């Protein structure tokens, strides 16, 4: 008979008591309602597969022993939680279990969020919450969950075989027709699968240490959490730190562990006519996420109705009173980039670039561009880069790029080879991470000719075409461009035209809607006020910045206003 | 009789007794007698028991790591053999030392009858980290008889692999009866069970390994660029892969100069992945025991840069120090020297004693070493007090020696040359690893210089395209890369210290200052200080320079200047503990001076016009000057000194406002 | 053009604690029994082995009750599993005789010593031929009777040198078990052993073929083997039945010791061979370990 | 008994010094070991012989531990099992082959002991045919040298050398389809190394050098005599030869306690009209100096002067192979046609003549390498 884990049974009993006994006081009335019984009731009506469990709700039970036991040994205790949830659903809502369905337990809101570099080997198989910027995503693929196998000699099939990561075949063979166990055949027609996606995440820009490059991690989403991660945004993944076989550690220094078969209780004879099966144990750390939440790519859905149902009463009242103001345009203009003194025209252009125009498609088939492109040219130290830093730190889905550090494959899209294999993958470039956003490019003049050609192809066509290697594709690049460029010779020559001062090509010049030329003129009162503003900023930190609108309400107004089609 | 471990000359009983007597009977006066320092011996420091105090403070702090100096083992007479046994046989002797340390931890609390519980001492694993094991001979000068021996390597970290879980305990579960058991590793080999352990179930090949239930340990591989003290004829520097384990993982970042002591290993490498056939030529690496990140000859790393790294070090209990410990007496001496009336001239004079005069240049270098304070916004912005200096001038004005001194004195700077450096080599690149055959990201010179000073010699010889990279580093102290492999923004808070020559390789007074410097206004506006160093021929100046430069050759080994160790610790303390702020009186002087030079620039390019970046350079230089004198506020005197330094670096007093020319004989003073 | 890398060993540490069931400890206990046994006041077995070596008789005669006298554990191991313990005792005898023979020809003024033969006799209870059952299989039994016929001496191979047909790889096979009947427990290898050894650095797809080795007879060593037929005595046989008999195999110095018709008690292993009357039925036979003649004809 | 063999108890390495040509001339002996051969003249009939090859060393591998016999320990029996290795690759032992385990039913498991096994310091060197040994219109060939034991680090690139060793065959490395029979590769297991130009750092004040130095001193006027004998073919240019002799000698390098250094090497330029034999003087200085590299202003490019990253297959690692300035480290580097150089080479020399280092920050490596050339 099978032996049972007493700790696992206690964890299962505590979890099934927690699911049916936990309740909170209602905010509006004060009623004592059980949130997870209501969660199962909600899942029953809409035929959902996943249940979301808050971590502090689990932690406040007992003295915190159940939450610690689940968090430290999540891989071990996960099937016990699954069968406890199955028992609770069977007792309350038996109609869920018929469709046997796969239940996904999603934990969220952990007390501490760890970096990628704080991931250690002592937390393998434990509940964790990490964060990172998604750089690549994979196609949704089926993963063999409950395989079906036919024995070769039996020619009789067996069902419901659990698959634990690497591909396994049962050796039980309950049919007594044969006497062999190893030989089996897999039938994918009646086998059972799960959703599987592998998204690659990277360290956040502020989390990178002093001299090191960011290190990536392949985090895997299964079930309902698939396709909640998008390339180019910061996401918080809650899940379990798992371990994956790795072959690349063959040439690394150090004693690599190996697994030799133990031969002590095996009787042998020297009859004649000595080989053994030994395998290397080399591994790497991966993450298996159960809950994905996308935090803001900033520091802090086209229809208007679906956006307005998202906001509550106080926030929508703030939106209405902000719209109701007759001087709303001046407030919007003076609220853009409060650290920059003056340059009201550039702030107007940046605000209109954030708002943008509508996209119209002509009956014959051509598309009219609704994105507004801004180019800022002028003298050195005229706060041209401050605007671009403000835009990338404020506007969502915005990326900041240097002209010299960029590349043709880096700006649009790259075809990259992984692990010296036959498979090639597409990594999104700067114009794709800024899709329906603003791509900020300082030193556009320092960009060479080839990258300028590669970027005006995406400016004119609004698409990126890939024909490298065996990959052919057409990707979307609907992106407004905010460029900052210096004139030839550094200083802006007033005697020449705009085309004479700029070395960038004519297809670049023809697609910029607004050119803002900023000139440095030495006058007493302007220089005095600017110096007072700068030294006051340095003295007063954030107290010298007093915009009419905060960043969050400005973003809310921008999102509300982008729904309208004039 | 006497029992000896096979293959060694190490006896466990003799080594334990000798190390115990060393622990309970060592005084630092023995170390000073060994080092031939008799008049440096004092009363209250050396006469106390050193290691007994260290174990007492380890018990009080709850730590479990002892840093052992092997030269101290040489100092004690009974352990003079043990030192050799530590060098020859680290594996046995270090374990013997760990057992002796645990025994002494038990003894210190059972003998003195403390209230500390014995169970916490028993459950804790105490380990020792020996360092300073000998001279830093290069790894290419090592021999196959040096395998499994403690060695020192001073080097620069280039990159490091992510954390690798290596298996320690393996977890096996039966398929039919769910019987689970764990087996420990034995010298890298795990004996997987052929049959089930239970008497009820004995099915062969029924035990399967669960990769997630079993426990692992941390292992990291770090690529170190060795910089040995002695380099043979025609030898090119190489890189060593060195392995750190457990707590030492992620203790070393890319671009720092560290002193790694560890045992010298060699393992065979499989020729193919599918086969078990091993290569006869072994692969050598270093199994790291202890890492030293602090040097008295140079400054410490910036504490504002590694705050989250410091908190992670506190969490991981690695107990490696990134900054030097400051006692009470040397802090008192710091407070005493900060009260000197000639503190600015004393600190500037003590920078480069071998370099004669260049007082204003040394003052600027000193202010750049101090730097302005770093203000990060609560909203999300960041202002970095990094001072950038250009040294344009005549040949042989000892500017390249100034770059050498700054490169040696900084924690993690990188020295580079014009026309020998590229944009990709300055930002980041993708390389092929020799161990994994994988594409890895490696840092450029600007990223490796973050938190330090990037020294660029012969700045005029650099290409315009290569110099175009520097703009974002000078302005925002970041590098925003969008390439095929890297699309991110990397912090590069490196102060740029550049050296340059005029167009004709010598300053020509007929041509103006801007044409002589020959830099674009966007690049020249980002330099906080621009030092025009000139060669004016004089009688007394040439006589004094010749006497100073000839007095070095009087003997084989060459006013009052501070020692380099005290200067480094004073600058480090001032950078760490002083964050000056600007007052209204300083604000008035800043605005007045900025507006005054903006008005002066109206006269008729040929002349350096004033810039908003010059106002920011004024603020940074004033804040650095206030930080030097240990003041938490920036007063009017600091701003006046910053303006005076800015004017004197460009020789504005000698320059004519209209024509932009510089006259040598009239206004310049040598 | 390099040679074979060589593998050699040397004892350094104590290792794990020895076990009684270990083959080395059984051989050591057998050597101790041979060297240290005293019947009344003389070491009979070492003197017998010496006198056997001078007369060039490579065998030892050991009474089984002496094992009761010395060590019962090795006696029970030898009685339960004789096929696993008799080679160990022969190894002990030849290990003693190797150091006896070296000290002899260098003192009483090349030579190869074969594996010595264990001949062991006993005076214990005599199992009748009709009382042999299945629990005596692969065990030492003592049984008496009268001999019908002794076959001619067949030539078995002890040491044989072989060479590959085309590969020309030389190999040597030493055989120390000749007690099998109707079946080749030891035969020539099915494939060439040059490939698996990888003895040469060159290693010059090449296949030598199935069964490529041929026996080089002028460098091979052979011994003699005899088949005996033992019947129960005709005086004690039920009236209406033919008397039953058993086939026996003897080798080396046990051949040509008895003539047909003599009455002998024989110690031997009751064992099994398959002859090609029941789905799984095996013909029993006796591996003769010693022959004792009750009466000696004139 | 089973004892440790003598191979496992030897603390010494044995080498065969070739007999000199003079001693063979004294006693009417004709020795093939004494006569230096080029790499073209070493044919297949010289295999197995102790022969001397004359040539320039082009590439020297890093010293690595090449195992000859591996020691395994067994916990079951306590024996140490030693497995010899004489190939480029080996397979390890898994089950114990000692007599106690071989006789027993339960076999022990072997674990490697690196300290108890026997290693050799191993280097692979490439020796190239000299310019005067190559026939008309041919490319110089190369030969492999295996340096083992205490002879390691005695060969450095760019050294004119006589290497005496045993010409031995090796297993075939190459395409299987192109081999005909039992083809073997060749290498020269080095036994003795003779330097044509003795290094200045290896100088020792022995008894033999003392009498010759004293004779040269007491001959009188050592400075003028050494100056006139640099290039006796070139008439005149007494001051030029004097400063070239000072270039060869050089000044005293200075190290100051603050860490900065002042170079002791002199740099000399010879600018003049054609036909004044300055190229001949440069070639003469290259011949005199033990580490002399002669370069052309356009013949040597930027990558040929500073460094380049390359893969070493014997050690299987990427290493930085230096240029001409690296090859002439602690020696005189002679650059003919200095006015025809491009700006990158001018920049490299511009840094080298003062700093005595090259700082390379490219996509390959971010490093600083020592180049202490005295530049002519
Ligand atoms: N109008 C302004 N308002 C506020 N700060 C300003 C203004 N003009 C300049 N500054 C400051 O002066 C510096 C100018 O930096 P940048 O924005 O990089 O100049 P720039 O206009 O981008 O010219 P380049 O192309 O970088 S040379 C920053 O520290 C700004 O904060
Ligand atoms: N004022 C000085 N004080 C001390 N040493 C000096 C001084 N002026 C020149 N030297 C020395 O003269 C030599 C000239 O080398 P450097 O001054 O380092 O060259 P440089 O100043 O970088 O000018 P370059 O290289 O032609 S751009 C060095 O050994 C200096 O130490
Ligand atoms: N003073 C001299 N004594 C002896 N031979 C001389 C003298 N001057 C010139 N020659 C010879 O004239 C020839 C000139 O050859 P080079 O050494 O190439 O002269 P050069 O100065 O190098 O000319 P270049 O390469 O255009 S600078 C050689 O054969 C020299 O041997
Ligand atoms: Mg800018
Ligand atoms: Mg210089
Ligand atoms: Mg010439
Ligand atoms: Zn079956
Ligand atoms: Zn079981
Ligand atoms: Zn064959
Ligand atoms: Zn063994």
């Amino acid at each position: 008979k099978k032996v049972d884990d007493v700790t696992g049974e206690k964890v299962r009993e505590a979890f099934e008591q927690f699911l049916e006994d936990f309740s909170v006081q209602s905010t509006d009335t004060g009623e004592v309602e059980k949130v997870y019984r209501a969660q199962i009731e909600f899942m029953k009506i809409y035929d959902l597969n996943t249940i979301y469990i808050d971590y502090q709700h689990l932690s406040m039970r007992e003295n915190g022993a159940l939450a610690m036991a689940i968090s430290e040994q999540y891989y071990r205790f996960l099937p016990f939680l699954q069968k406890g949830l199955r028992r609770v659903v069977r007792k309350y809502a038996p109609e869920l279990l018929n469709t046997e369905r796969v239940f996904q337990i999603s934990f969220f809101n952990l007390p501490t969020v760890h970096r990628i570099r704080d991931i250690r080997s002592e937390k393998i198989g434990s509940l964790l919450s990490i964060s990172g910027t998604v750089t690549r995503t994979s196609e949704v693929r089926p993963e063999l969950y409950k395989a079906s196998f036919t024995c070769d000699m039996c020619r009789a099939i067996v069902d419901n075989v659990e698959q634990s990561f690497k591909y396994t075949e049962p050796t039980f063979c309950p049919n007594p027709s044969c006497e062999n166990r190893a030989f089996w055949t897999l039938n994918v027609t009646r086998s059972r699968f799960l959703d599987w996606q592998k998204v690659r995440i990277q360290e956040n820009a502020n989390e990178i240490p002093t001299g090191s490059m960011p290190r990536t991690l392949d985090v895997i989403l299964r079930g309902d959490s698939v396709e909640r991660a998008k390339p180019g945004d910061r996401c918080k993944f809650t899940g379990v730190e798992i371990v994956v076989p790795d072959v690349t550690q063959l040439g690394l220094p150090g004693v690599k562990p190996s697994s030799t078969l133990d031969t002590r209780g095996i009787s042998k004879t020297t009859e004649g006519l000595r080989s053994l099966g030994v395998r290397d144990l080399t591994y790497k750390i991966s993450f298996l996420a159960c809950h994905v939440i996308s935090i803001g790519s900033n520091i802090g859905e086209r229809d208007q109705e679906v956006f307005l149902n998202s906001l509550s009463s106080d926030e929508i009242n703030e939106l209405k009173e902000m719209v109701k103001d007759e001087h709303i345009y001046d407030k919007l203009v003076r609220s853009i980039a409060p650290a920059v003194f003056g340059h009201e025209a550039v702030k107007k252009g940046i605000l209109l670039q954030m708002l943008g125009g509508v996209h119209k498609s002509t009956v014959e088939g051509i598309k009219l561009r609704g994105d507004i492109n801004i180019c800022v040219v002028g003298d050195p130290s005229t706060s041209k880069s401050q605007f671009l830093k403000y835009v990338v730190g404020f506007a969502p889905r915005s990326v900041y790029t240097s002209g010299k550090a960029s590349s043709a494959a880096g700006l649009t899209a790259a075809v990259v080879r992984d692990e010296e294999g036959g498979d090639y993958t597409i990594e999104a470039g700067a114009l794709m991470l800024a899709d329906n956003g603003i791509c900020c490019i300082d030193e556009f003049d320092k960009m060479d000719i080839s990258d300028q050609v590669a970027i005006h192809e995406a400016m004119e066509q609004q698409t990126i075409s890939i024909a490298k290697a065996g990959i052919h594709a057409t990707l979307n690049a609907r992106t407004s461009i905010l460029a900052a460029a210096n004139p030839v010779g550094g200083r802006y020559n007033r005697k020449l035209s705009l085309r004479g001062n700029l070395n960038m090509t004519a297809p670049i010049m023809s697609r910029f809607d607004l050119f803002f030329v900023i000139l440095d003129d030495c006058n007493e009162k302007i220089d005095t006020e600017l110096a007072s503003h700068i030294v006051d900023l340095h003295m007063k930190r954030d107290e010298a910045i007093e915009p009419p609108f905060s960043a969050e309400q400005l973003r809310r107004y921008i999102k509300y206003a982008r729904t309208f089609k004039p | 009789p006497l029992r000896i471990i096979w293959g060694t000359n190490v006896s466990i009983q003799e080594c334990t007794t000798n190390f115990r007597n060393f622990l309970m009977s060592f005084k630092y006066k023995f170390r000073k007698i060994l080092d031939e320092r008799e008049e440096f011996i004092n009363n209250t420091t050396d006469e106390e028991l050193y290691y007994i105090k260290q174990l007492n403070e380890m018990r009080e702090l709850g730590t479990s790591n002892l840093n052992l100096d092997a030269r101290n083992l040489l100092a004690y007479k009974q352990t003079e053999d043990l030192y050799h046994q530590l060098l020859n046989y680290p594996q046995e002797v270090i374990s013997i030392m760990d057992q002796t340390i645990k025994d002494c931890m038990v003894s210190l609390i059972v003998d003195n009858n403390l209230d500390y519980d014995l169970d916490e001492i028993e459950t804790k694993f105490y380990k020792v980290r020996p360092y300073n094991v000998g001279s830093c001979k290069g790894m290419r000068e090592l021999n196959p008889n040096d395998i499994d021996k403690l060695i020192n390597l001073k080097g620069l970290v280039l990159r490091s692999t992510p954390v690798i879980p290596d298996m320690k305990v393996a977890f096996f579960k039966c398929n039919v009866c769910d019987h689970t058991m764990a087996v420990e590793i034995d010298r890298g080999v795990i004996q997987e069970p052929a049959r089930c352990e239970r008497i009820d179930c004995n099915e062969p090949n029924s035990m399967s390994l669960i990769h997630n239930r079993c426990s692992f340990a941390d292992k990291q591989v770090i690529k170190l660029q060795e910089t040995p003290d002695f380099v043979p004829d025609g030898q090119t520097p190489h890189s060593i892969s060195l392995c750190v384990y457990d707590e030492l993982v992620d203790s070393c970042r890319a671009g720092d100069r560290i002193e790694v002591t560890g045992t010298f290993r060699s393992i065979p490498i499989r020729a193919n992945s599918r086969q078990r056939v091993l290569k006869s030529l072994y692969k050598t690496y270093v199994d790291v025991v202890h890492v030293k990140k602090v040097s008295d000859k140079r400054l410490d790393v910036d504490t504002s840069t590694i705050e989250q790294e410091l908190m992670q070090n506190k969490v991981d209990h690695n107990e490696v120090e990134e900054v030097r410990q400051i006692t009470d007496q040397d802090l008192a001496k710091i407070r005493e020297v900060a009260a000197r009336e000639d503190l600015y001239s004393l600190l500037a004079r003590s920078i480069a004693p071998s370099i004669y005069e260049l007082e204003d240049v040394k003052k600027g270098i000193l202010l750049q070493l101090f730097g302005g304070t770093n203000k990060t916004f609560t909203k999300g912005g960041r202002y970095r007090g990094d001072i950038n200096i250009l040294l344009c001038g005549d040949p042989s004005t000892s500017k390249s020696q100034i770059l050498q001194y700054v490169h040696k004195i900084t924690p993690r700077g990188v020295y580079t040359s014009g026309k020998g450096s590229s944009a990709v080599g300055l930002t980041a690149y993708i390389t092929r690893d020799v161990d994994t055959k994988q594409l890895v990201l490696e840092s450029g010179a600007l990223v490796l210089s973050d938190g330090g000073v990037c020294c660029i010699d012969e700045f005029d010889k650099m290409s315009d395209s290569t110099r175009s990279v520097l703009h974002e580093v000078m302005e925002q102290q970041t590098i925003s890369i969008a390439k095929a492999g890297i699309i991110t923004t990397l912090n590069a808070r490196s102060s740029i210290l550049a050296s340059a020559n005029p167009i004709g390789s010598r300053y020509n007074p007929n041509l103006p200052v801007t044409e002589n410097i020959d830099l674009p206004p966007p690049l020249l506006s980002r330099f906080d200080l621009v030092y025009l160093v000139l060669d004016k021929v004089d009688e007394k100046n040439d006589r004094e320079l010749a006497k100073h430069l000839t007095n070095l050759y009087l003997e084989d080994k060459p006013d009052d200047v501070l020692p380099v160790e005290f200067l480094t610790m004073y600058i480090s303390y001032a950078k760490e503990h002083i964050h000056p702020i600007i007052t209204e009186a300083a604000k008035t002087e800043l605005v007045r001076a900025y507006v005054g030079m903006r008005k002066m620039g109206d006269d008729s390019e040929k002349r350096i016009t004033a810039t908003t970046r010059q106002l920011e350079s004024m603020i940074r230089l004033a804040e650095a000057h206030a930080k030097m004198k240990l003041k938490n506020v920036v007063e009017l005197e600091d701003v006046q000194e910053a303006v005076r330094l800015i004017r004197s670096a460009i020789k504005d007093y000698a320059t004519d406002p209209k024509t932009g020319k510089i006259d040598m004989n009239l206004v310049q003073t040598g | 053009s390099f040679d074979r890398p060589e593998i050699y060993s040397a004892p350094v540490l104590q290792g794990e604690s020895p076990n009684d069931d270990d083959n080395t400890e059984i051989i050591k206990s057998f050597k101790n029994f041979i060297l240290e046994f005293r019947l009344d006041s003389q070491f009979i077995y070492r003197d017998q082995l010496r006198n056997n070596i001078l007369v060039k008789n490579y065998s030892l005669t050991v009474n089984m009750e002496h094992l009761i006298g010395y060590n019962e554990d090795i006696y029970k191991k030898l009685s339960d599993e004789p096929s696993d313990i008799i080679p160990l005792f022969e190894t002990a005898i030849t290990q003693v005789a190797k150091r006896i023979s070296i000290l002899s020809r260098a003192q009483s003024a090349l030579n190869s010593l074969p594996t010595f033969q264990l001949i062991l006799n006993s005076n214990a209870n005599q199992i009748p031929l009709r009382d042999l059952d299945s629990e005596h299989v692969s065990k030492i039994v003592r049984l008496s009777g009268i001999i019908i016929s002794t076959s001619v001496l067949s030539s078995r191979a002890t040491y044989l040198s072989i060479m590959c047909r085309n590969c020309r790889h030389t190999t040597s096979i030493t055989i120390n078990n000749f007690n099998s009947i109707t079946g080749n427990t030891v035969s020539l290898p099915r494939s060439c052993l040059s490939t698996i050894e990888s003895e040469s650095s060159m290693a010059n797809k090449k296949n030598c073929g199935p069964d490529p080795y041929i026996i080089i007879h002028e460098s091979s060593k052979f011994i003699d083997q005899q088949f005996l037929k033992l019947q129960e005595i005709p005086e004690l046989v039920p009236v209406g039945e033919m008397p039953r008999n058993l086939t026996m195999t003897c080798d080396r110095y046990l051949t040509n010791k008895v003539i047909p018709g003599t009455r002998v008690t024989i110690v031997g292993i009751y064992s099994i061979y398959n002859s090609k009357s029941g789905v799984a039925i095996r013909t029993p036979y006796i591996k003769i370990l010693g022959i004792q003649s009750d009466v000696e004809t004139s | 008994t089973e004892l440790f063999p003598p191979n496992l108890t030897r603390r010494y390495f044995l080498y065969f010094k070739p007999l000199s040509q003079n001693c063979a001339r004294r006693y009417r002996k004709k020795a093939i070991s004494s006569k230096p051969l080029s790499v073209r003249q070493i044919k297949g009939d010289f295999l197995g012989q102790l022969i001397t090859v004359r040539g320039i060393i082009t590439r020297v591998s890093d010293v690595k531990p090449a195992v000859e016999v591996i020691a395994y320990t067994c916990d079951q029996c306590g024996y140490e099992v030693f497995q010899e290795v004489n190939s480029r690759t080996f397979t390890p032992l898994s089950e114990c082959t000692s007599e106690e385990c071989s006789q027993n039913q339960t076999k022990g498991q072997l674990f490697m002991s690196t300290r108890a096994s026997k290693f050799s310091a191993f280097q692979e060197c490439k020796i190239q045919e000299l310019s005067q040994q190559v026939p008309v219109g041919h490319i110089p060939r190369s030969l492999n040298i295996h340096v083992n034991g205490t002879l390691v680090r005695s060969l450095s690139p760019g050294d004119i050398v006589d290497v005496t060793g045993i010409f031995l065959p090796a297993p075939y490395t190459g395409f299987k389809a192109l081999k005909a029979g039992l083809l073997t590769e060749t290498y020269l297991e080095a036994q003795f190394v003779r330097q044509h130009k003795k290094k200045f750092a290896s100088f020792s004040l022995t008894s033999d050098v003392e009498e010759r130095v004293m004779e040269l001193i007491t001959s009188g006027d050592v400075y003028n005599r050494l100056a006139k004998s640099i290039a006796p073919e070139i008439y005149g240019n007494l001051d030029v030869k004097k400063a070239l002799l000072l270039l060869l000698v050089g000044g005293v390098d200075k190290r100051v306690g603050d860490g900065m250094k002042i170079r002791g090497d002199i740099n000399v330029c010879l600018m003049g009209d054609p036909g004044v034999a300055k190229s001949q003087l440069l070639k003469a200085i290259c011949k005199i100096s033990p580490r002399g590299v002669y370069t052309t202003g356009k013949g040597s490019s930027g990558v040929g002067l500073t460094a380049a990253v390359m893969k070493d297959p014997v050690t299987d690692e990427m290493i930085l192979e230096g240029g001409a300035l690296v090859l002439a480290d602690n020696g005189i580097c002679c650059i003919d046609e200095f006015d025809k150089m491009d700006e990158s080479d001018r920049t490299a020399i511009h840094e080298v003549m003062e700093q005595q280092t090259i700082s390379i920050s490219k996509a390959g490596i971010n490093t600083t390498l020592n180049a202490r050339t005295s530049i002519l």
